[PDB]
């Protein structure tokens, strides 16, 4: 069985950065590729930005852009997802979605258990 | 000279069994071998024309194949006749040699 | 003239190579498998091969949805006109795509519009895993990548139609690169028959890749947009640096280089980029000249250049010739031509492909058999 | 990094026979591209060559003194050794030991000289 | 970009009646390679999110026969056909035509 | 800028200045089209744009037996 | 390399052939009143010639039905939009017919579509008088039908439209087939110069046909489909039996193998059917590689040859060839080169179409010099 | 079965096992197609299906002159 | 055979140097001022080329007209199905416009329909400034003219999208015209390798032109419509009036006729215009046949040739090849085979491109080496 | 008429009788097709001819594009 | 021998002017010129690397044009350690011949 296993909670201080790892088992990593959602609490579910682990091509929603950078490393069959210069609405926890390795329509077939990340003064 | 030997010398089976000759050449030919089946006081007969192909004229049990170093040949159905001497000789290159045959015995 | 000493490579080896394996049992329940949520996936197939499958038509949602409660009843509904328009706007790419297969036999060259529009060739030439300069280069020119594909019809079953088209990959881009124009070279002698001639048999573009010159003798293959050079490796020769000293000593030690001969003094005239090298000998009249002008230069029996500034048309004999309007600078080197170093009793004038090392101990083993 | 080196007699009688040896690091002679040479300069005067070695074992020399200067390489001993005859008067000039790389590419075959020695000065005198 | 309205924002259910969750779109789903995709999606709490449908009327692997799509072109069904303890939880629809991707409003369902 | 330079000495001229996009190896890529599974067709209508529909669906199956040829 | 030896037969000479009859007078009444009552009937023309002639499309019967009721009126009643549309799509064929014939000046080949469909194809090539074998070999491989075919348009009078399409006949069936392919074999010593080389130039297709071998010199004009091999007599050689003698023993006196000589060794690689050839030489490196694998074999300088097991892409110094994955049994002959029995400082290295029987009396005329 | 044979003497590979399909003669068939013998359109009313069908007329009786003049 | 003696004419040159003018800045506006109130019209531009100017499309005024009232509002009226239908048949050609040079890289040949139509064709190509003889050929044969032209895309901007055709111009007529053919003319002894061989490489059309002979190598680029020889100078030489006396007296001193040699007696047949050469050789069985009399000729070893009269197909072994039906009358000059006239034990065989004076002057060589 | 003549004693057959139509020079003539200056399409009706202009206006400025990528 | 002379022999600039040495060929070649600053008393150093280009470790202030018969070398922003001879070489032809130099001066 496929299963996304990803890192433990983290807990930082305002304006730092975060990485968020979202291991994946069970298949060829460079055959697809993965999209991080955020999901605050009480919030609903909204795309931020997808990576494909064959061709390295990005693309990240309009109001996350800039601050957003993703890094994959498939010889470790991991991927990174990199947010600087938290603010402090950006608590919330992190989803791994799978995808295809183009652009394409989403599959988001496969759902990592999640990373909770809060800033907290 | 491209030297072929025959690997089973003296072997013996009966009547239903499987007969396999196994002739091996010293380096890599293509076909070009023929089989000869010689009877005791008797003029050698050929039997199998090139690697997988048959002589017309001779029963049909009889079946070839092999390319490269080794050649063998399949015998299906063997009768009291069959008992004679089997030779292998190359042809991909001259001097023409025969190998020292196969003395097969009935029992 | 060098064309011969290519290597028969078969340019469609990698398409059918991966159509051979989509025959093979299980392959297309695989490939739908894969598709099965998304339109283009990566399928690793029994080879171990790992190809970017992308589907771009669907007539089967199409038909299903629209037509079954139309044509599929014993009390048919009468479709409307709009629908008939829309199906055959909607079968016509097939009914292309399967008359050009019909035509070539299943392997089409360049890609057409039907086999692949140009929207989904530039997101398909986008989703290759290559470099980003890469990808602005067959961006920017995808015509030549059109010409230089293949279209491989793969298998046709389980309702599943596929073909594997075959883009090129640029794996070389921005090393300087520059065109050989030969013309022959002849003695100018007013005796019709001791003419000899020499000719250069190297002519053809060259492009430097890794440390050596591929050299593409056929220059007629090679397509030329603005100041870029779309060559392919398949059809080149690879070639020591050595072959840069060609044009500035032909009689360098380092490379020998290649010439044919004869004694056939034909006037001739090669259209180069920026001029023109017009070649009149025996009794031939030779002019260059201006559209608005006429006639502004007479060329001499032997070889000559003329530049594309002010002149426009070129004539040599019963023959005219256009030279290129191209802007850019001509440079003309003086210097004695090298025919004129041999002696015409022992030249040889029978070789098709020969070079200055042959041609020099062919003069010289002629010489010991004085 | 290249070293370039020059040692040998500064005072020469005249008539007789002069030599030089340049000791040379960092590079080896047999690296293609890479070649050693000889360039004087008389004092008030213009530069000029007298020979080089090559990677591949060619050898050419100026042809207005090419039969009085000979060179010698030898690279196990990490040394070239420049031979000159016939001392003349003119012939004072400070001898510089030169490092040579070729343009390959560009469809080039240019033999720059980047590395220079600091040059040794030779005085034909009495 | 497209916007998706999950109508029914809450879901009282008795157990055994059935429970339907549309959701409808701003544009037409009909991609230039003519599929509609419009998935579904179902969170446990505390639990990683799974799909259920991955095209309208398709039912992905593993995911009980129960769970059944339905609509066509901008609006799209899911029915439940039974309720049960284990279905309480919270689900979004997600477009793949054009980017970006979006989700619903994240529809709860609480047993009565 | 392109410029070109003519060698009296051996009747030649190159022209340089060009930049390479030299094809060096293949991309290969699957690409599929999905065919309706239709049998026959049963309706004995006689309208006319029934009959246009008749004429297409024909010409489509006859391209894809043709395919299937191939 | 052989091709300058066939003979320029004319292909449409058939057709053209039958389309000069058909302009006399009276012909074309002829094929009007044989094609009366029937859509297809054998018409002696007035050459003797008896030729099948099929009608394929009437537009005058649709007109005369549909539109004279219509345009031919001064108060013209309305026509709906679906007899606009259909008379659209059936003109629509001869529209494409004009079209390619003045494109292509009345000879278009490879036969289209609208030459003739599928259908009408399948039904003359089971019309032709001739043996069932054929008649299945042709049914079950049309396209290449398609492509050995010429559509020559004959006359337009007498409200009659005709075009002769000249259908290939396939004579030879089942003889066995194979095709020789070939490298350039060349000396390895470290001296760039004195390299010699040997290439032997009947590279192509052969068949057997009637006791004789048909030698095919371009074996790119030759297709092939699965196991079969399609070719054409016209541009090919009849040899004796004795050319397969060249294959095992190229001295052999019974048959002088054709080859051709040089000194240009160039590292260039042949994809063969199952395998590849590869003759690195100088200081290139050549590599054969398996696509998961990465490098799994180095080529050492001289000829040398690897199976298609296990390899996937071959590299001869810049320029990468893509094997063939068919599936098959591949052998190596090991041997000695026969470049090596040559006297380096006598070898005739001038030939472009030699033989081993004038390449060796050459070098006996050369020590008969000395 | 392809069998493919590498003789490294001669640097030549044959592959064997192919089956012919040789052309050795031609078979010619004449194809008729029948032409209406239009000789002028007196139509002049200004519906636009009218028109299209004179339009298409006009093309069809321009590729008959056409092939008339080849 | 000759082909490799011309010279390397960019044949787009012309059209793609008025392409080239039309990029500069300031040309486009000048194209749209001359054409503002008449659909055609010679303009000057920046080079000081003066070129005709023809509208043969406006899309723009369609649509300005019938579709922005449309599509170009928030509460859309319903168009009829007639102005979309109509809407496809207009907008049609520009989309095959675009495919074609998409397809074809920016440069297209020949000039398709869809480039320039017949109407359109003939309007400009009666519109030339040039003779009236010239006009009414060009215009009987339009067909040759569009594939003697090319279509270049030129500019695509400020709403004009712009492409020159470049149409041939026929500066002789009538001048008489002939094709050499060629067969190879061999020994007929029975010793399978003493035969000698000898072929003229000059075979192709000739045709005159002011006072010189147009020779062109390459036959089958040259179209052939009835008694008329369609050719382009470019791909031709130019050669003195001596070269008729070559098919008088292979051995005339005033022009040395160009012949290759070899040893490879093979059996071939060159179909000529009124007849069929067959060159029969070795054990090979050649023969001419009626096709209702059978058999009615046999050949014998050496060079032979056949009426058109009677025969009507010739097997030269396993190759069939079909004779042309024209009428004509046909003549046979018996005379010796000029190859009988060599000594075998110094004859060279090993030229590609030769001549009589060279194969003599070799021979000469030969016996002063003995 | 053509005649043709026969050489046995050069194996070489003249088939003369013909007139010449020999290119010699070109004419080159600019070819101009007018373009809409179209930006966008604002309409957002759903009747199915309307979705066919936008389709026929969509391919035409994926043509129109593509001549400027040229 | 394919001399070269530089017409310019003894210019004299200030800091921050431009200066232009022109080195003539005896005939036209297509760049293979290359230029050496030769402070005194020390060796000189390559400066230009071909025609319009630049050597590597050299400060990009300098500038070079120039094909045909007439080679340029143009300065920007010179500074007081500048003060050198420079010497075009001609390479096109063997012998490689040196130029007379141009003794640059501060004022």
């Amino acid at each position: 069985q496929v299963q996304l296993v990803q890192s433990g909670a983290e807990v930082k201080k305002p304006g730092a950065s975060v990485k968020v790892s979202c291991k994946a088992s069970g298949y060829s990593f460079s055959s697809f590729g993965v999209s991080w959602v955020r999901q605050a609490p009480g919030q609903g579910l909204e795309w931020l930005g997808w990576i494909s682990a064959y061709n390295g091509n990005t693309d990240y929603a309009q109001k996350v852009q800039g601050r957003l950078t993703m890094t994959t490393d498939t010889s470790t069959n991991t991927a990174y997802m990199e947010l600087r210069n938290l603010r402090s609405d950006d608590t919330a926890v992190y989803y791994c979605a799978r995808d295809p390795p183009a652009s394409a329509a989403a599959m988001f077939d496969y759902w990592g258990q999640g990373t909770l990340v809060t800033v907290s003064s | 000279d491209i030297r072929v030997t025959q690997s089973p010398s003296s072997l013996s089976a009966s009547v239903g069994d499987r007969v396999t000759i196994t002739c091996r050449a010293s380096q890599t030919i293509a076909s070009y071998v023929n089989w000869y089946q010689q009877k005791p006081g008797r003029a050698p007969e050929l039997l199998i024309y090139a690697a997988s192909i048959l002589q017309s004229g001779v029963p049909s049990r009889f079946s070839g194949r092999g390319s490269g170093t080794d050649f063998t040949l399949t015998i299906n159905g063997l009768q009291p006749e069959d008992f004679a001497t089997y030779y292998c000789q190359q042809s991909y290159s001259s001097p023409w040699t025969f190998g020292q045959g196969t003395k097969v015995e009935i029992k | 003239f060098l064309g011969f000493l290519l290597g028969v490579g078969s340019a469609i080896a990698s398409g059918v190579a991966v159509s051979k394996v989509l025959h093979l049992e299980g392959e297309v329940n695989k490939i739908k498998s894969a598709l099965l949520s998304t339109n283009k996936a990566v399928v690793s197939l029994s080879n171990g091969v790992s190809v970017l499958t992308s589907k771009v038509l669907d007539l089967k949602n199409y038909i299903d949805k629209q037509l079954l409660p139309i044509v599929n009843k014993q009390s048919c509904s009468i479709p409307n006109i709009e629908t008939v328009i829309e199906f055959q706007q909607k079968n016509n790419r097939l009914l292309e795509i399967t008359r050009e297969f019909s035509v070539n036999a299943g392997v089409t060259t360049p890609v057409s519009t039907y086999m692949l529009t140009n929207s989904e060739l530039l997101s398909l030439i986008n989703d290759m895993p290559i470099t980003n300069d890469q990808k602005k280069l067959m961006s920017n020119n995808v015509q030549i990548v059109r010409q230089q594909s293949y279209s491989i019809m793969s298998i046709i079953k389980e309702e599943v139609l596929a073909y594997v088209v075959q883009l090129p990959l640029y794996g070389v881009i921005d090393t300087p690169c520059w065109k050989l124009h030969t013309s022959p070279l002849c003695t100018t002698n007013t005796k019709e028959g001791s003419n000899i001639c020499l000719t250069r048999t190297d002519r053809g573009w060259y492009c430097d890749n890794a440390g050596s010159v591929s050299f593409f003798p056929q220059a007629e293959t090679c397509k030329v947009q603005s100041n870029r050079v779309f060559c392919d490796t398949m059809n080149s020769l690879t070639l020591p640096s050595e072959v840069n000293l060609c044009n500035v000593d032909i009689f360098n030690p380092k490379y020998d280089c290649k010439i044919m001969t004869s004694k056939t003094d034909v006037s001739s005239s090669v259209i180069t980029s920026l001029g023109a090298i017009v070649s009149c000998y025996g009794k031939t009249k030779c002019t260059a000249s201006n559209k608005n002008r006429g006639i502004i230069k007479t060329f001499s029996n032997g070889c000559d250049y003329v530049s594309n500034k002010g002149v426009d048309t070129v004539s040599v004999g019963n023959t005219l010739y256009y030279v290129n309007k191209q802007e850019g600078k001509s440079l003309y080197v003086k210097g004695e031509p090298i025919i004129n170093f041999y002696d015409p009793l022992v030249f040889p004038s029978d070789e098709f492909d020969a070079s200055i090392s042959q041609v020099n101990e062919k003069i010289n083993q002629s010489l010991a058999f004085i | 990094q290249v070293q370039l080196v020059e040692s040998g007699p500064t005072l020469v009688k005249p008539t007789q026979t002069l030599t030089l040896t340049c000791s040379f690091s960092g590079f080896s002679l047999s690296t293609r591209g890479v070649g050693v040479g000889w360039v004087r300069q008389p004092p008030g005067k213009a530069l000029e060559c007298l020979g080089f070695t090559y990677w591949d074992g060619d050898e050419y020399y100026s042809p207005s003194l090419r039969n009085r200067v000979t060179i010698s390489k030898d690279t196990s001993k990490n040394q070239v050794v420049l031979t000159l005859t016939n001392m003349d008067p003119v012939d004072t000039a400070t001898y510089f030991c030169v490092h040579s790389d070729l343009y390959d590419r560009g469809g080039y075959y240019l033999y720059y000289f980047d590395y220079w020695g600091q040059g040794t000065l030779v005085t034909v005198s009495s | 970009d497209v916007v998706m309205t999950q109508s029914p924002l809450s879901l009282p259910v008795t157990l055994g009646q059935p429970a339907s969750i549309s959701c409808r779109s701003s544009q037409s789903l009909v991609y230039s390679d003519g599929d509609t995709y419009l998935s579904w999606f179902q969170q446990r709490p505390g639990q990683s999110p799974r799909r259920l449908i991955y095209k309208v009327s398709n039912r992905d692997s593993g995911v009980p026969d129960r769970f059944s799509g339905s609509g066509s072109g901008t609006d799209f069904t899911l029915k439940i056909s039974r309720v049960e303890a284990e279905d309480v939880g919270v689900y979004y629809c997600m477009q793949g035509t054009h980017w970006p991707p979006a989700f619903g409003q994240g529809t709860k369902v609480e047993i009565k | 800028n392109i410029t070109e330079e003519f060698y009296q000495s051996t009747c030649s001229a190159v022209s340089k200045g060009y930049l390479s996009a030299l094809r060096t190896g293949w991309y290969t890529s699957v690409i599929t089209i999905e065919l309706s599974n239709i049998k026959e067709i049963k309706c004995n209508g006689t309208d006319a744009k029934v009959k246009l529909i008749k004429q297409e669906l024909d010409k489509y199956k006859n391209a894809v037996t043709e395919l299937q040829l191939l």
